């Protein structure tokens, strides 16, 4: 839907499926005209990484009684206008990369839901 | 950290196209390439930096040099006019970039 | 179970780690307030994080406690390793004793600077370690802090008990006492 | 300095050159022995928290067998003892491990894997715990595939040089 | 007490099992990788300062990335984790070496063969230092050409385990 | 470069071990009297050799500092650990100190008794070994004197500074006091 | 000798430890009162067993011995690791000194509490550890006793000596005193 | 940490990367050399009393002839230099054989198999001590059977690597 | 530690008796079986598991089961008819248990 | 022979051999009418050990010079009528076997020599 | 040339050659009608052995902005009338020989200079 | 440290020639042998115990038996006459020596 200036958007990938055990899960978004844009993402142990400008702002989670993957955007001011998009990644069964993992892709995507800023 | 790839490419229909994508970590990180069509989601193309995903077509091969990693599109059909995207982790990985995006468009 | 390769099978081993009591100290964890180190059977070590004090004395007299002798020398060689392995602890106010017949009560005062630099996160350091594979419970703190570590209780209280089986949280190990026998002379300021 | 001490004859029956664990030393009760496959490997290794285990609790057993019960229970023993039984880096490791939120052995539960055929065994591997549990296999099974590879590779190994 | 801390995962793309050098851990500023005939026998050798250093940087990789920024900088983290990291005695043994006026690592500098057709590489030697400078490789190209040698008959060796 | 074997490529690497900082106190060297400790950016400790004292005070009221706690930690444990690894000191008079406000300040006077079981020869092989890959510079001795290490100054300070980039004659490097981290309780007389 | 599997011949190797006289301390035995390590040539210490006291002063003045300095550096240090390496040291009542011109005279006095927990058997494990490998015939003791030691013996004197070859029970050895370089900081209570 | 030191060159001429033992350091006074089949094995154990002393002996060997003599002898050399040169932990596990009343080494005498036509000899073991003398042959010559049968293993390898 | 054994067998002549020992360290231990006949000291007759002792006719024969180890007596003669024991250690080795003796009659 | 129900009883395999090297000696009871119990054995080192019930009241040793091994039973209280018997046991040449064996036999036994405790 | 008994010799291997690098030069000598006596000699990273029963008296150096190789020999007290011989001795290209080496030998050797001392 | 080595030999032209050279480091260290005539410096003419220089005749063989080192001289030659110097290190090396010089006559 819209947003204010001031508000947090709170997008949750139901539809597309999440919080799928031995996967990385992430949150990417494309501003209207522009190039991909990767947000974060967050491994089936529950840690997480992002994208660095955006951090202090963003929280990725999984409600893991409701296998639901959410994003949770701080102070969505305009420039977030964007179609947001959840994305499966790599599996992982291994315990070096429980936490933390060199590489992941985007290969299934999750329609993508736009978002628009404005007052 | 940033990838380069060239803003678009032309190809006429049954000729190959090959756009290009750029960065100092791809020595140590493996590229995926993406396919956007106007209305939807990218879909993978290209899996590392060249095994083709099921259900994608035979004309889509990819390669790399070392710094530089490339999509072939071998026999272009008007099906393929799509905006191609790269994408690598930076030289520590964690952070995940995509490239610019290269229309490549049909004729 | 399942199997690996078609002919492997999974299976697994627990160690029963109270067999090791009668040569090495055994920690345990009961709840967020208590926990015990065993030294053999019949006697050992409660560990209390609390908002009561016990002690309210500002003085630790350990030459009086030593010239006496009537201490439990077992008790004492995980005292002194326990704060010997204190990194940093230069705040002598915030530690008060009685040692009294033999009775062994040692209390660290958390609330005296109460986050890095503190005495605090000195303390409970050592804490963490020596009741380790348990003690995190009692910590306010999630993962990721190696220093800034806090809790809500305002004393620790060491003091001498009786043997009675309270691994109710986790279970025995000598692993976090040995750990500390190679902290002890590290991080300690001159005079 | 690297541990020195040396674990016990504790031989199977039908394994020779092993170590078996009886069973107060185990949560099971059961009557465990791993063989020299499996064993020696505590000589050569530094990081395997099962071996360093296997000789706390065979350190156990030649003290109260050799030396004299004490009056009053001390731990001068272990004081001196401890550093040529264990590796008090593997304390650290699993420490950090902790402390960085990256899954640790607390050094209770062990796995390994176990031919249907043959018996044999490779070396218990620990079981890692975070955020207070114990982490799922499903978590871990490329590591038990692995292992079931190396074992497998180890069998060949045996066979060729049977061939001489 | 052995070190016990193990690498990350950095692997380059046809260097698995090695261990990729970033840039910033260079003044080359260049991505160097080593495979896991080379990384893989840091785990066994106690004598290497190329692989102590290479955890020392490791080590601070891993503590960056997850444990939360300190107020003000402190150095505990390291006073405990040291002995898990590198091997003292090497420290000592380079120490010695200059008391005693036998060239010695400092560990800043390093050398390797790099095969020109494959790309494998040795582990990284250090390079020596006495009187304050850096030994020439004329005074050393014995120990490179045995370093050569070794390599030949490391793939000479793959090559028969591939004929089983 | 050169091939061996007519194959092999001999290369070099150099390490950057500034990229340490965070985690570790880097040693430095700038010239013959001046040699740098830093901790992390920001502080430091400054190492100088000199003709002119800076403290006459035959004082070092430790205790005093502790309790005012004033003093940055990550420098007091650099300089704790500097002190506990001198050998066989047992010249007391020769060590002064200011600590004031939390500035660190600390003087050895190496004229004290001025040459195997002197003083300065104890002081010189603690700071040879923090300040290692540089200060045998500052050394009036050729090598293979493993004891007998004198300079011609009279002085070493060991003064808190602020981060500049002073690594001149030789790059920062974290082994000097990692090394000296082993050798905090050898050659330390009783009382 | 004798041949295994008809091939090899066993032979045997002995190994001269007073060449390393130069660079480690070495111990001997004489008898079951008498026990020396040697430093060097020309100089050693001399521990003996006996009923007979030295010293009755109850006091040991190490800061006075360090202000004057007269001591031999090299037979100090043999000292304080034999102390710092006594467990559980809690009895400074027991131990009485003579530092005089450099003169070394350390007296343990075995008979003050004289039996596991008592001055004696802590004493005599750092004893039987320095003169390791001979001193086990001053010990009423048999095999299998670890902590409770005991001799008939009241007094520890540990005396410098001069230097004379007195190995007649068991040949030098640097391995006791190496060993106890280990156990310096273990086992030493608070305060 | 591991132990660091390495030997100097004491190369016999029948005798190349091995080490040869001088007169003035054994008893016997002669000239003792003993082959890199044997010495290169001190690189690798942990656990061998021979390989320590050797060490000992090795440093003393560089220090005298490396470092300028000292006024009054002083023993700061080694107390900062033993880590480097054994393993403290043999020492320890000596000492608790001893106490525990199990046949322990002293460090003094050492015995090898030598084979009679080519030379060839084991790395010498320590003769153990028990109740104040040494242990007769009669009560170990299982082990030295064994130590026999490992020295053809390792000749008939050797030939075997001989066939490529 | 205890084995158990059954108090007594019968075999008739010809027939082959088994006489059974069993406990729970027998998997580690070794069994070891003795023969006793009435007013002599026991002699061994199976060694280790299964192994027979010079002297022992071929009658005997031993073998085991893992926690259950049994003695075979093949074509039994009335020169067989005696007490027969097992005797294995515990599990930490070091106690030696005798089982409670199983008498074989030949009837 | 007789012994009162306070005597030590003492009994030497004198006839039988004894105290031979390389060989753990032991000594086994036999009560009338009942099975077989183990006393105790002795390495060739001297080490011993000893039924854990029987344990404080036995001592077994070898006299060297002589020989001989023998049994010292204390507080030998009528319950102690037994058979007594040497066997001679397996040998070690090694060390790990020295003080302890995990495993003994009892291969040729030393006739038997009967002990009647009485009043 | 003629040298008195108080008088430092200075002898340099100018002619034949010397301070190569990778090589260890040494001094030789030879009292009329007598066998040859080593002086000392010089490892190509500066590190010196000398007779020990001439050491006290004995410098041997190299000058690299020279390349000259020489003696210097103090007090030559009469006794030290002898011919003097450089000789290049073995190479060394690896760390373990840079300072000291268990074997040298007197390859190549410098002619020989006799040198008179006396009054 | 000193090596023995006979003060003179005598050998008809023709004959073989034998001089040996003998001490305690030899098993060790390697021998080497030169030869001087009279007016000039001694030339190498065995290089470690056997090895033969170039430019130095095949006449000149060495060879060892352990603590001993031997230089043959075969179908000696005129030309051979000369004084011939052995040297060897001492036991732990360092010290280098030279034996006192053995004589060798032509006849
Ligand atoms: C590791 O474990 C072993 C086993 O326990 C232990 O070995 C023992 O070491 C001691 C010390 O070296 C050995 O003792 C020597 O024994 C000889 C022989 O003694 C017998 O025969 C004589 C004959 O006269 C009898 O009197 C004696 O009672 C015995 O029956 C003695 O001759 C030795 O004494 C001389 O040498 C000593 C060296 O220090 C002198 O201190 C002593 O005063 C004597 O000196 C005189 O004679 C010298 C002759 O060379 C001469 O040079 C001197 O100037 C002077 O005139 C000494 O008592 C003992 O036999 C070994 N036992 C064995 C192998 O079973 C190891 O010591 C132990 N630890 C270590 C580190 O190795
Ligand atoms: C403390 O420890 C030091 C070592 O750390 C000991 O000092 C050593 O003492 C020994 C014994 O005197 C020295 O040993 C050497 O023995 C050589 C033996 O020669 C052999 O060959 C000749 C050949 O004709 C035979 O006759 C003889 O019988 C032997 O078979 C001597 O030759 C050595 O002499 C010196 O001079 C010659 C000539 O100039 C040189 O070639 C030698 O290299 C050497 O310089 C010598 O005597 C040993 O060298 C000493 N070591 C050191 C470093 O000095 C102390 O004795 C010990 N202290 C105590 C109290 O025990
Ligand atoms: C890490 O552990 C915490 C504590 O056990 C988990 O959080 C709990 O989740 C349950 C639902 O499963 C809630 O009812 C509790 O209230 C939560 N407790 C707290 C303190 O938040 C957390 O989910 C675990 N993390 C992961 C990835 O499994
Ligand atoms: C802690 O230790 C003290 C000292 O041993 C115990 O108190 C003693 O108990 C004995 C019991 O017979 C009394 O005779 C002493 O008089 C008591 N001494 C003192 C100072 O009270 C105390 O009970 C121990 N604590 C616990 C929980 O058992
Ligand atoms: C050494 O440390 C002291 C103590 O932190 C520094 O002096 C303080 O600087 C602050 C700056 O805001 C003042 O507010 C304090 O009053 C000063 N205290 C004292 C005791 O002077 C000092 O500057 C540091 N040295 C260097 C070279 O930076
Ligand atoms: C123990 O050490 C003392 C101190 O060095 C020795 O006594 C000194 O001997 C010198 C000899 O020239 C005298 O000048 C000093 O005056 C003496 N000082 C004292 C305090 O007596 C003593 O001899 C040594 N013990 C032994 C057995 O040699
Ligand atoms: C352990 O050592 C002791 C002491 O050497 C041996 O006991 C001595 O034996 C001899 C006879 O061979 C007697 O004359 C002595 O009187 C005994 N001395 C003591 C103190 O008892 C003992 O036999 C040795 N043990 C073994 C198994 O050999
Ligand atoms: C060891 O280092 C010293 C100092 O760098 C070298 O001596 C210098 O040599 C140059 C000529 O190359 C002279 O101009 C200097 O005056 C000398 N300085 C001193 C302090 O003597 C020395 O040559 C080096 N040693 C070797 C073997 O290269």
């Amino acid at each position: 839907g819209l947003l204010k200036p001031s508000e947090t958007l709170s997008l949750t990938c139901a539809v597309y499926g999440g919080s799928i055990s031995s996967y990385y899960w992430s949150w990417i978004r494309q501003p209207p005209g522009k190039g991909l844009e990767w947000i974060g993402e967050i491994s089936h142990s529950g840690s997480t990484n992002y994208n660095p400008s955006l951090k202090s702002r963003v929280t990725i989670s999984v409600d893991t009684s409701k296998n639901q993957l959410s994003l949770k955007l701080r102070s969505v001011t305009a420039a977030d206008t964007a179609v947001y998009y959840c994305a499966r990644g790599r599996d992982c069964r291994s315990v070096s990369c429980y936490v933390s993992s060199p590489e992941n892709w985007f290969d299934p995507w999750g329609q993508g839901t736009p978002i628009t800023v404005s007052s | 950290y940033e990838l380069t790839q060239p803003p678009s490419v032309s190809v006429s229909p049954g000729q190959t196209a090959r756009i290009t994508c750029s960065g100092d970590a791809l020595p140590k990180q493996y590229a995926y390439w993406y396919q956007q069509k106007p209305g939807q989601a990218p879909v993978m193309v290209i899996y590392k930096d060249s095994e083709r995903p099921s259900g994608i077509p035979e004309r889509f091969s990819g390669s790399n040099s070392g710094t530089t990693v490339t999509l072939t599109i071998s026999g272009v059909q008007a099906e393929d006019e799509a905006d191609y995207y790269c994408q690598s982790a930076d030289s520590d990985g964690t952070y995940r970039v995509f490239g610019g995006g290269t229309k490549v468009t049909v004729l | 179970t399942s199997l690996y390769k078609g002919v492997y099978e999974l299976q697994t081993l627990e160690l029963n780690m109270e067999t090791l009591n009668m040569t090495m100290p055994l920690s345990c964890t009961k709840n967020n307030s208590h926990h015990y180190i065993m030294v053999g059977n019949e006697t050992g070590l409660e560990l209390t994080l609390t908002n009561t004090s016990i002690i309210n004395h500002k003085f630790c007299n350990l030459s009086d406690a030593h010239k006496k002798n009537l201490y439990d020398h077992a008790l004492m060689s995980i005292i002194s390793t326990f704060h010997l392995s204190i990194p940093n602890f230069n705040q002598y106010e915030a530690m008060s004793c009685d040692f009294n017949g033999g009775k062994i009560s040692v209390q660290y005062n958390l609330s005296h600077s109460y986050h890095c630099g503190t005495v605090a996160n000195g303390v409970l350091q050592t804490f963490m370690r020596m009741a380790w594979g348990g003690s995190y419970i009692a910590l306010d703190s999630g993962c990721g802090n190696w220093d800034c570590i806090m809790t809500s209780y305002q004393y620790l209280i060491i003091q001498n008990t009786t043997w009675e089986d309270h691994c109710q949280f986790s279970r025995p190990s000598p692993i976090g006492y040995l750990g500390l026998l190679s902290q002890r002379t590290r991080d300690i300021y001159i005079s | 300095g690297t541990f020195t001490w040396t674990l016990s004859d504790s031989e199977g029956k039908d394994t020779p050159g092993g170590y078996c664990l009886t069973r107060w030393m185990l949560i099971e009760a059961e009557l465990k022995c791993f063989g020299n496959t499996a064993v020696a490997k505590c000589n050569e290794k530094h990081d395997e928290e099962f071996c360093d285990m296997l000789r706390l609790f065979d350190f156990n057993k030649q003290a109260i067998q050799r030396l004299k019960a004490p009056a009053q229970m001390s731990i001068q023993l272990i004081n001196k003892a401890v550093n040529a039984l264990i590796n008090d880096q593997l304390i650290m490791k699993n420490h950090l491990r902790d402390i960085m939120c990256i899954p640790y052995c607390n050094y209770s539960k062990y796995w390994y894997l176990n031919h249907t055929t043959t018996g044999r065994t490779s070396l218990p591997k620990c079981w890692l715990v975070s955020n207070g549990s114990y982490l799922n296999e499903t978590h871990f099974s490329d590591d038990i595939e692995q292992q079931a590879d190396n074992m497998i590779t180890e069998m060949l190994q045996k066979e060729y040089m049977e061939r001489q």
